């Protein structure tokens, strides 16, 4: 389909920022949108042979580039805070249905010094639920951790699982009130009783935060807070 | 009322993108009959005055003229997206952009100017400004329609939403003689009559 | 060619490469409804009537003739890289009313078959250049995929006759100079 | 946006979700498009239309011969349609593309033996921290109560356990004062 990378991007004022998408196989139209809860899907530009077709109202911040093989780039130069926006890229065959891709989720900062790796827990299926729906379910606890750029995979011997999972749609923000408020996630999988009663069974919570990279400063006296995979396990047990 | 579109230039196969000249041209066709009971979309993509490819709404299928477009015509076919809106265009620009037409063009008339002018004996009757281009000039004499020695020229498109005729007569001046030109218009309810006598 | 009651021109797309220049227009019954100023973004209509009932977004021609601009380096490489025969145009100078001496009148020239669409028209008043009301309209199709344009000249009837159209183009050897006196 | 939607939109899984969609000042030159989008991903294109009614193996969607309307249906709506779904149009000519309201999607699943309970579960890290959890209780629950000094609780969620196609819903609630209650506000 449509590729866009990158797939999260956490910037502070001042720096520059350039995205990248590869359209459908076939398509030679790239369409730009950026995607706010408060201006909704505006327009930005349009390239379709190296040129820039439509435009939309925004600054001479906002460029775009287009190559030979269709692949588009869009970079934005002196960020703001209200640039931090859902940037879609929408792959056309020329005029005709537009396919949206991923989108690159930025997010602009006055600087880092709330960025936080999430704590992941588990919690391990009371002996209550055990016996009276002859099913085990584990909870997965991921909180204090900001922005809210995570991804949470459950692993059971290794494997990772599908059947039987389920994870809050939007992460929960622990202080309402502020805006720059660490987020917190909970996900849940549900087995069987005899197969968690089975000590051979190993079950793992996995969660990606996706931060700051290795090359940018950091400066606080907290641990850098890079892109990491924080995760608690839990063995199963047979009482 | 609502924006108005035109025909989609559908795009090429290539792998992206006196002096000499290079022209490419692309005319959005469509022929109307009693009124929007006969439409028919036909979109030309011509190179250089050469047609070599065209679709056609009777047709239902791009088509390559010459052996220049048989790329683009079999490539415009293979893409459902293409041909699911050249073939929709007809509904989507002439059926619609036709609407306005009968709001705007189709009724429009204006009535024409008739003088009546001897050159020195050639007469000429100049029919002048008016639409929708449809006309019948005659000549007269004394309630006889002259023809062998009557010149009728062709209309002449002003370009700027009117049209021009000029009819022109020879003629052996007898006393007592009237030179009446009919002319014949929609946008005149009776027709409008010139005169030149004959007297000295 | 096809008989219809009425034929719409909804495309005239143009782009050529001598110099980078496009047109965008709409006909209905030969005459333009309209032409998008590909440079200033505007539709302007040729009616009045047109002005204050019907609409159209200048984006459509900008996004419509880019596709010719790639599809010209397209056939160009097909066509072994094959110019534009220049064909001889041909001029017709005349009037919109009959010339009195004394009521002012506009005078046409009409210049037909006119391929490649790079043709330049100038009214010449007594070996002088004309410049004060004249005008043109933008290329119109024909059916044999060339092009004819119409030149104006705003004036007063008078004792002097001298009043060319200089029109210059590929297809003659020498500009031609077609003056017409009723 | 020159189209209107109702915003509030739920039905069962399983059956139809026939989401309407006004847009009486269309005109014959402009399409009808559909497009849902979860939140923080990119949106889905879904089907089009102009005249007609055309069937993508996704979705159906029709529209009435006088053009005010439009409804798009789903055959059957599972857990995966809950999106929020956008009712645009479009010229086609290289527009841009313009979104409005939407329709927010819920699909409440079925819950045929329900057996709402308030479960406590322990940390394995550290036997100090506990979370609780309300889970098989009814699809049809508002679940989201209001967040207390340190006192969390998430929407529900519903686990498919697809080897034995069970589901049932479910919710995690926590805290950090450590002194765990976990009261239990009757049913019906
Ligand atoms: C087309 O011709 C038929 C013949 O009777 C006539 O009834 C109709 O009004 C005409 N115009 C249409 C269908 O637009
Ligand atoms: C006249 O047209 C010719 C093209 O044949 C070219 O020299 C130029 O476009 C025009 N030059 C002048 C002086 O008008």
């Amino acid at each position: 389909g449509v590729t866009q990378t990158p797939r999260y991007l956490i910037k502070t004022r001042g720096q520059q920022v350039t995205l990248s998408c590869s359209p459908i196989s076939g398509h030679r139209s790239v369409s730009w949108y950026q995607q706010t809860p408060g201006q909704g899907l505006q327009f930005l530009f349009e390239y379709f042979s190296e040129t820039q077709r439509n435009k939309g109202n925004f600054p001479g911040r906002f460029s775009g580039r287009q190559f030979s093989n269709s692949r588009s780039e869009m970079n934005v130069s002196t960020l703001e805070l209200g640039d931090s926006a859902l940037y879609l890229c929408a792959s056309s065959l020329e005029r005709e249905t537009q396919y949206f891709g991923p989108g690159t989720r930025l997010l602009v900062l006055e600087d880092l010094k709330n960025v936080f790796p999430p704590e992941v827990a588990v919690f391990e299926p009371s002996e209550a639920e055990i016996s009276h729906t002859q099913k085990a379910t584990l909870v997965c606890l991921a909180t204090g951790f900001f922005p809210d750029h995570v991804e949470l995979s459950w692993w059971v011997n290794g494997k990772e699982v599908h059947s039987g999972v389920c994870t809050d749609p939007q992460p929960l923000k622990e202080q309402p009130a502020l805006n720059d408020s660490r987020y917190a996630l909970s996900s849940r999988l549900r087995v069987s009783a005899t197969f968690w009663q089975n000590p051979r069974n190993h079950f793992r919570c996995q969660v990606q935060f996706y931060g700051l990279s290795e090359n940018d400063e950091w400066t606080q006296d907290r641990a850098k807070p890079v892109t990491q995979i924080v995760s608690a396990e839990a063995w199963g047990r047979a009482d | 009322g609502q924006v108005e579109l035109g025909g989609g230039n559908a795009v090429e196969v290539c792998k992206g993108s006196s002096p000499e000249d290079f022209v490419y041209q692309f005319k959005g066709m469509c022929y109307f009959t009693n009124g929007t009971e006969r439409v028919r979309l036909v979109t030309r993509y011509i190179y250089n005055r050469e047609e070599y490819a065209r679709f056609d709404s009777d047709v239902g299928v791009y088509r390559a003229v010459t052996p220049l477009g048989p790329p683009a015509a079999e490539y415009w076919n293979s893409q459902k997206e293409v041909l699911e809106r050249t073939r929709a265009e007809l509904d989507t620009v002439c059926r619609h952009n036709y609407q306005l037409e009968l709001r705007t063009t189709l009724q429009r008339r204006v009535e024409p100017t008739v003088t009546i002018s001897p050159s020195r004996n050639l007469l000429v009757c100049s029919v002048t400004d008016f639409y929708p281009a449809q006309i019948k000039v005659r000549w007269f004499r004394n309630d006889q329609e002259e023809t062998t020695g009557v010149v009728s020229t062709p209309l002449i498109r002003n370009g700027d939403w009117t049209f021009q005729i000029l009819v022109m007569l020879e003629m052996t001046p007898q006393r007592g003689d009237v030179y009446t030109c009919h002319v014949e218009h929609p946008s005149l309810q009776n027709p409008i009559i010139v005169e030149w006598r004959a007297q000295s | 060619d096809i008989v219809a009651d009425h034929v719409a021109s909804y495309g005239v797309n143009l782009y050529q490469s001598y110099g980078p220049s496009g047109q965008y227009s709409h006909e209905f019954d030969g005459d333009e409804e309209f032409y998008v100023d590909l440079e200033r973004k505007e539709t302007v209509w040729q009616l009045p009537l047109f002005r204050r009932f019907r609409r159209f977004d200048p984006q459509f021609a900008l996004t419509n003739i880019a596709v010719l601009k790639h599809n010209l380096n397209c056939v160009i490489k097909r066509s072994n890289s094959t110019a534009a025969t220049n064909e001889v145009p041909e001029v017709t100078v005349f009037s919109k009313s009959p010339v009195t001496l004394g009521q002012p009148n506009t005078l046409i020239c009409l210049v037909d078959n006119i391929f490649p669409p790079v043709v330049n028209i100038t009214w010449l008043s007594n070996g002088h250049s004309v410049t004060e009301g004249v005008s043109e309209t933008s290329f119109l199709s024909k059916s044999d995929h060339s092009f004819f344009k119409i030149s104006y000249l705003t004036f007063l009837p008078s004792a002097d006759e001298i009043y060319d159209c200089k029109v210059e183009h590929w297809g003659l050897d020498e500009p031609l100079l077609k003056h017409w006196e009723p | 946006m020159k189209t209107t939607q109702p915003p509030s939109m739920d039905c069962a899984e399983g059956r139809a979700a026939n989401l309407p969609c006004n847009h009486s000042t269309i005109s014959g030159n402009e399409y009808v498009y559909w497009y849902r989008q979860i939140h923080s991903q990119g949106p889905q294109y879904i089907i089009h239309g102009l005249k007609n009614n055309e069937t993508n193996e996704m979705a159906s969607l029709i529209i009435t011969e006088d053009r005010k309307s439009s409804t798009l249906i789903l055959p059957h709506a599972t857990l995966r349609d809950t999106a929020v779904y956008y009712c645009i149009v479009s010229h086609n000519a290289g527009n841009m593309l313009t979104f409005g309201g939407g329709t927010r999607l819920m699909v409440k699943p079925h819950i045929q033996n329900p057996d709402p309970a308030v479960y406590q579960l322990r940390d394995s890290k550290s036997s100090d921290k506990s979370v609780c959890l309300f889970t098989d209780f009814d699809s049809q629950t508002n679940v989201s109560q209001s967040k207390d000094s340190d006192v969390y609780i998430t929407d529900k969620c519903v686990l498919d356990m697809r080897s034995m196609d069970f589901k049932s819903n479910s919710a995690v609630a926590w805290s950090n004062k450590s002194d765990f209650a976990c009261a239990n506000f009757p049913s019906p």
